[PDB]
C-alpha cells in the first residue's frame, strides 16, 4: 500500500507548460506502475498516461500524444508529468495512481490495470 | 545417451520469448535485437560434442548480452535462490545473475547439442557429475558468473542459508568461481546474510572458512544474521517495523 501526493498544478494561459509531480511514501515506490488521471468538472475521470516500475512501458491517451510526457525517478519515490502545449480542454483536477506490478511483468497487462492507490489531486486550469 | 534430462521442450521459443519480456522491461536493453542473440546462444553449443565446450564458444553470447550493472548492488547467494529473488522482487534496484539478460533468459533451462548434426537435443544431456563438466550448462553458468561476479564493487552481498549442515560451502558456485573473482581493488567488502529458519550463526566455522578466503584475498568480511526472513521482506517492502 502507497501513499500519494500530487503537485504543481496551477493557473496557466493555453499554450504554455505545467509540470505535475507525484511523492510516494509507504511501499516502494520501485515495485508500483504509476498512472496520471483527470477530471473535468462535471465530467467521468479519465486516463492520461502510465509508466511501469522500470519506465520500460509507457502508455498515453490519445489527445494527450506528442504534448504530454510521463517520467518517474524511483530513488526520489516521485512521479512526473510534464504537460506541453496545454489547451482549455486539459483544465481539470489531475490525480495520480498505482498499481501494484512485478518486476517481470507482461506488457500486454498494463492495458488493464485497475488502479487501486490514489492522491487527492491537483487542480490545473488552463485559460484563454 | 547421456545421463542427464535432454533439453527443456521450446527452449528456442523459451530463450526467445524471455529476451523479449526482459528486454520490454529495461530501456537500456531496448536496443538488444533478441534475434540475434539467440542465434548467438545457439551458436555456442550446436554441431559440437557436449562434452568439448569451453568459454570461447559463449563469447558472441557475452558480447550482445553485456549490461552494465551497477556494481554496488549486486546479490550472491548459495543454495537459497526462493528467497534471494523474492529479495529482488521487491528491492529492485539490486540484481542477483538471474536478474540479468544473459541470467534470466537461462534460468531454470538445459540444453545441449551433438557433434554429427545441427540439431537441438532433446533425448538427453550430459550429466556434470556422471558424463562431463564441460557441457553446455555448466560452461554458460561459469562464464555467467565469473563475469558478474568481476562487475562487483564497493559492498558486494552473499546470501547464505543458515539450515543447512555447511552454511557456506566450498564446492559450489559461489565457493568456488565467485568468491576468486570478485576484485580486490572494485570491491572493499563481502557481506554475508545468513538466513535462519534461535542463535547468532556468524562464527559457525563455514562462515569462519569463508572469512578466512575473502581476508587472504584482501577484501574484508562482514556477517549479519536475518533471524527472521520475513519481517526482513515486509521491512524491505515497507520500511516506516
Amino acid at each position: 500500500d502507497v501513499q500519494l501526493q500530487e503537485s504543481g498544478g496551477g493557473l496557466v494561459q493555453a499554450g504554455h507548460s505545467l509540470r505535475l509531480s507525484c511523492v510516494g511514501s509507504g511501499s516502494r515506490f520501485d515495485n508500483y506502475a504509476m498512472g496520471w488521471f483527470r477530471q473535468a468538472p462535471g465530467k467521468e475521470r479519465e486516463f492520461v498516461a502510465a509508466i511501469s516500475w522500470s519506465s520500460g512501458t509507457t502508455r498515453y491517451l490519445d489527445t494527450v500524444k506528442g504534448r504530454f510526457t510521463i517520467s518517474r525517478d524511483n530513488a526520489k519515490s516521485t512521479v512526473y508529468l510534464q504537460m506541453n502545449s496545454l489547451k482549455p480542454e486539459d483544465t481539470a483536477v489531475y490525480y495520480c495512481a498505482a498499481r501494484y506490478q512485478p518486476r517481470y511483468y507482461d506488457s500486454g497487462d498494463m492495458d488493464g490495470y485497475e488502479y487501486d492507490n490514489w492522491g487527492q489531486g491537483t487542480q490545473v486550469t488552463v485559460s484563454s | 545417451t547421456w545421463s542427464g534430462p535432454g533439453t527443456t521442450k521450446r527452449f528456442p521459443e523459451t530463450v526467445l520469448a524471455r529476451c523479449v519480456k526482459y528486454t520490454e522491461i529495461h530501456p537500456e536493453m531496448r536496443h538488444v535485437d533478441c534475434q540475434s542473440v539467440w542465434d548467438a546462444f545457439k551458436g555456442a553449443f550446436i554441431s559440437k560434442h557436449p562434452c568439448d565446450i569451453t568459454e570461447e564458444d559463449y563469447q558472441p553470447l557475452m558480447k550482445l548480452g553485456t549490461q552494465t550493472v551497477p556494481c554496488n548492488k549486486i546479490l550472491l547467494w548459495s543454495r537459497i535462490k526462493d528467497l534471494a529473488h523474492q529479495f529482488t522482487q521487491v528491492q529492485r534496484d539490486m540484481f542477483t545473475l538471474e536478474d540479468t539478460l544473459l541470467g534470466y533468459l537461462a534460468d531454470d533451462l538445459t540444453w545441449c547439442g551433438e557433434f554429427d548434426t545441427s540439431k537441438i537435443n532433446y533425448q538427453s544431456c550430459p550429466d556434470w557429475r556422471k558424463d562431463c563438466s564441460n557441457n553446455p550448462v555448466s560452461v554458460f553458468w561459469k562464464t555467467v558468473s565469473r563475469r558478474f561476479a568481476e562487475a562487483a564493487c564497493d559492498v558486494v552481498h552473499v546470501m547464505l542459508d543458515g539450515s543447512r549442515s555447511k552454511i557456506f560451502d566450498k564446492d559450489s558456485t559461489f565457493g568456488s568461481v565467485e568468491v576468486h573473482n570478485l576484485q580486490p581493488e572494485k570491491v572493499q567488502t563481502l557481506e554475508a546474510w545468513v538466513i535462519h529458519g534461535s542463535r547468532d550463526l556468524c562464527q559457525d566455522p563455514t562462515i569462519k572458512e569463508l572469512e578466512s578466503i575473502i581476508s587472504k584475498r584482501n577484501i574484508q568480511f562482514s556477517c549479519k544474521n536475518i533471524y527472521r526472513p520475513d519481517k526482513f521482506l515486509q521491512c524491505v517492502k515497507n520500511p516506516e517495523c
